RNA sequence: GUUGGAUCUUGAGGGCCCGCCCCUCGGCGCCCCCUCGAUGUGUCCCGCGGGGCCCGAAGCGUUUACUUUGAAAAAAUUAGA
């Protein structure tokens, strides 16, 4: 900063950077989604950083891998948030 | 400030403004009760209810179409688990730690370990006997540790 | 710095900033104010009438300064290309 | 953890002022740092602020002026029973010219010279000039 | 600001700009300098604004324009570079020159061998012309300075984005501020530009 | 069947029996059918905004508000062409219980939480007005003057259905709180 | 032992100030008695005086510390007329 600066509106790429907690308006940025994918035959909301898999009836177990961080997917998949 | 645990990090998620979430399919009241009773009848925790309703269904937490909680419906409900889901883990630790120090006499780490998991446990129970979730007529053992995990 | 209800103590009245709200004391080094030129603009050439920027010990140590006169020129006008 | 809030907030706005800086985020934000911000305000010591709102706590940003010298915090509070109030305005403020020792009362949140006024006392907050 | 469409910028300007290679810069965050930077170049440098590069420019002219004397302002090179540059703008605008060594003490020290009175300082780099930056801190003389993204910003007062080391960087840079305070006040007049070539400035460039 | 929509002991008539001739109207028409049909409104209430048209408030105990905010845009649509102009919402009003005074009554008391008090029934009414798009999050601004205004950010997907409102929005809550709201759009998606 | 996060509503008069809002009394009133005007053991203006019941008001709802006003608070001393 150059130490005189005031922001009452700041920019949404120095507060979407930022830790989720640390944010200058505090809502996450986490969403669901809709995935189609195509071995499975029912369009399953999944959620973003899932953790532990989504698995629908239509699919054998292609739906989603576990990771740490946002959640695996595979093949074709959509995603709106909508409105978060 | 943690005297609880050596840490400095975090350890919750942040949570959002709004008292609806996600505003676009919220399902019913309905969908997400039922599926909470056959969860909880299965006797599982508040905590792998609510990540299993998150992700699968359309809903985030429950708190958001009503104002309950899985908690709060299962306890109006009268099947419940026994005791806090936290409480049950923290006891479940110290047991855990019991058995490795049963096996293992000269882990001094696992001693200085079951010691602090121990304090953690009695002063989350002496909370909760405050607020008459425990009866103060029970108190933490050995013994008893045992018993609940199993 | 009056006295009652409007006499007169004092031996001066000090420069004042408003980059930082805080007064130019009392004999004060690296305290100097910054004179642009206007100029009457559509014909070109310079008249009058010196715009003037006081600036303080402090913002200069604190390496500040550089921003701070473009806030208070571009807020009261006027320079080609805003 | 906070064990007070308003010492808090009354340091952040002093060393932003050091600096030149014309914000600070505050928090956890109470009705009690509210209450000080306007008498402050009202004065002409800090500038605007503006309550941001979230299911946390809040979190206040203050737009602060440089016509503030020291907002000190008498923490932990004391009793004034206006022939205590003297002594504190002697010792802790530079002249009884200036400057207001500001005190939570039944009454509401004044400063000193309202509470004179009324014969309320109460506990000290803190002060500025 | 002046009459008016050739000083929101032309296309002669910024032709001259690329050239003297004015736009790179260096690899180092900024705090202080983060505003005037257009853009980032992929894996660094950043692109300075030509925009910002001009006001600063201009904003710096006027301050030396309303004095009555161009001699009572010092330009101040030690850089090699711009020793011919500010050799060229002294002969034009009028200025008192100081190329080569400052040699410590002009603003400074009663008994001396050379005393200059100035008014407002104009710097090339203040990393290499730090001895009047700090100099001019003691009597109370404020500097503008020609300024990149890792130069002192302590003690400057206008700073102007540019590469301002070597090559045709800061001959440029003095053949565009001696345009500019002859256009308010000079003999160019009417905010109209130089017919003197930018050559004239520049580094000496080996003779052959 | 309209029953109950003008009595409430108001003296008018005028626009309570234009809103329960109206709701008969409703009744019968058209993918409204069974959802009117056992549920009518306490009251109408009539109340001018400086758009130069006036406001019709409608109350609502809060099991109503569902079915009435599911369709919202629509039904509102219908009733400012049938009333030519005006503008009609739904507002929520809860009982409320007495201030934490002590004097000047403070009658029967019994826990009170946050989800019921004054605060929150006028936070439940921001929310109520809008549909298509909630509030993200609100700030109050408080003026060196002393005034406040509260800018409500609104989502910034599905705004168009709001942002034609606004004007209404803020007149009607200054009547009501002596409060002026203003709407804004924030930085939020995206 | 010490210390401890956020969070609950109160328009006129005059050029601030006042009461309010999202039953032992006084008394709006209702019923009683000597009755007060329609009347002179007694009404239908009313509880006005004694009542009961019961609203703006008020114990109101659950407590305080605090602070504020009173009393109770040796003379000499002491400040001080």
């Amino acid at each position: 900063m150059p130490l005189a600066k005031d922001l009452l509106h700041p920019s949404p790429e120095e507060e979407k950077r930022k830790h989720k907690k640390k944010r200058l308006v505090q809502s996450p940025n986490s969403y669901f989604m809709d995935v189609k994918c195509p071995g499975c035959y029912k369009i399953t909301t999944v959620f973003s950083h899932a953790q532990t898999v989504v698995l629908c009836v239509g699919c054998s177990t292609v739906l989603c891998q576990p990771t740490g961080g946002k959640a695996r997917l595979t093949e074709g998949c959509s995603f709106r948030r909508k409105q978060h | 400030g943690r005297m609880h645990a050596p840490g400095k990090g975090l350890s919750q998620s942040a949570l959002p403004y709004r008292r609806s979430v996600p505003t676009w399919l919220k399902l019913t009241s309905d969908d997400v009760k039922e599926q909470i009773y056959k969860l909880a009848k299965k006797g599982l925790t508040p905590s792998q209810i609510g990540v299993i309703l998150r992700d699968s269904h359309g809903v985030a937490q429950v708190r958001f179409v009503t104002g309950n909680k899985i908690l709060r419906i299962l306890k109006s409900k009268g099947l419940a688990p026994d005791l806090p889901e936290d409480l049950y883990h923290l006891i479940k630790k110290a047991v855990a730690v019991r058995k490795h120090l049963e096996r293992n006499r000269k882990d001094k780490d696992a001693k200085f370990r079951l010691i602090l998991i121990e304090s953690r446990i009695h002063r989350l129970a002496r909370y909760y006997k405050t607020k008459r979730v425990l009866p103060p007529n029970w108190k933490y053992e050995s013994s008893t540790a045992s018993a609940l995990v199993a | 710095m009056q006295s009652n209800a409007g006499e007169f103590v004092d031996l001066y009245v000090p420069r004042k900033c408003s980059a930082s709200n805080r007064i130019i004391g009392a004999k004060d080094h690296a305290s100097i104010p910054m004179n642009v030129a206007e100029v009457d603009k559509v014909t070109g050439r310079f008249n009058g009438q010196s715009k003037t920027y006081a600036i303080c010990g402090a913002i200069r140590r604190m390496g500040e300064s550089d921003d701070s006169i473009l806030r208070l020129a571009k807020s009261h006008g006027i320079v080609s290309q805003n | 953890v906070r064990m007070n809030v308003l010492a808090d907030a009354l340091k952040s706005i002093n060393n932003a002022e050091k600096r030149g800086k014309r914000q600070v985020l505050i928090r956890p934000c109470s009705k009690v740092i509210v209450r000080f911000l306007t008498v402050m305000m009202k004065h002409g010591y800090i500038g605007e602020f503006e309550i941001i709102d979230d299911h946390r706590a809040g979190k206040i940003v203050v737009n602060l002026t440089g016509r503030l010298n020291k907002c000190g915090v008498i923490s932990p509070r004391f009793d004034v029973q206006l022939k205590d109030l003297e002594k504190w305005q002697n010792n802790l403020l530079p002249s009884r010219q200036f400057g207001f020792i500001v005190l939570t009362t039944s009454a509401g949140i004044m400063d000193h010279e309202e509470a004179r006024r009324k014969h309320t006392g109460g506990k000290i907050l803190g002060f500025f000039f | 600001s002046g009459a008016l469409d050739v000083l929101q910028m032309k296309e002669e300007d910024v032709l001259k700009f690329l050239a003297a290679g004015t736009h790179l810069g260096g690899t180092n965050l900024d705090f202080q300098m983060e505003q005037y930077i257009y853009k980032r170049k992929s894996d660094g440098i950043y692109i300075i604004n030509l925009k910002r590069t001009w006001e600063k420019l201009l904003l710096a002219a006027r301050a030396i324009v309303a004095i009555e004397n161009p001699a009572d302002v010092s330009v101040i090179s030690s850089r090699n570079t711009g020793q011919r540059a500010v050799l060229k703008f002294a002969a034009a605008t009028g200025a008192t020159p100081i190329a080569g060594r400052f040699t410590p003490g002009t603003f400074t020290n009663q008994i001396q061998a050379a005393f200059r009175e100035p008014r407002l300082l104009v710097v090339t780099d203040p990393r290499a012309d730090h001895q009047p930056l700090t100099e001019a801190s003691y009597v109370n003389l404020p500097t503008i300075a020609l300024c990149n993204t890792d130069s002192p910003l302590r003690y400057v007062d206008i700073a102007i984005p540019c590469n301002n080391k070597g090559a045709h960087s800061v001959g440029l840079m003095w053949w565009m501020l001696a345009r500019e305070v002859l256009r308010m006040r000079g003999t160019i007049s009417r905010e109209h530009p130089w017919e003197v070539m930018p050559d004239l400035y520049f580094y000496r460039d080996p003779e052959e | 069947s309209a029953k109950i929509v003008k009595p409430n002991g108001e003296k008018p008539d005028e626009f309570e029996s234009g809103i329960s001739q109206a709701l008969l109207e409703l009744e019968m028409n058209s993918d409204l059918k069974a959802q009117l049909r056992e549920l009518n409104i306490t009251a109408a209430k009539e109340i001018e905004v400086g758009g130069g048209r006036k406001a019709i408030i409608i109350f609502v105990p809060v099991p109503q508000l569902k079915s009435f905010q599911k369709i919202q845009v629509r039904l509102v649509r219908e009733l400012e062409k049938k009333f030519s102009g005006k503008h009609v919402v739904f507002i929520a009003q809860r009982r409320i219980l007495p201030k934490p005074t002590r004097k000047s009554r403070t009658k029967n008391k019994q826990k009170r939480p946050r989800s019921r008090t004054l605060t929150a029934v006028h936070d439940a009414i921001l929310e109520d007005l809008v549909f298509p798009s909630e509030i993200v999050g609100k700030r109050i601004r408080v003026k060196l003057d002393g005034s406040r205004l509260i800018k409500v950010h609104l989502d910034k997907a599905q705004q168009n259905n709001v942002e034609h409102k606004v004007e209404t929005f803020s007149g009607v809550y200054k009547k009501l709180t002596g409060k002026d709201v203003n709407f804004e759009f924030p930085e939020f998606q995206l």
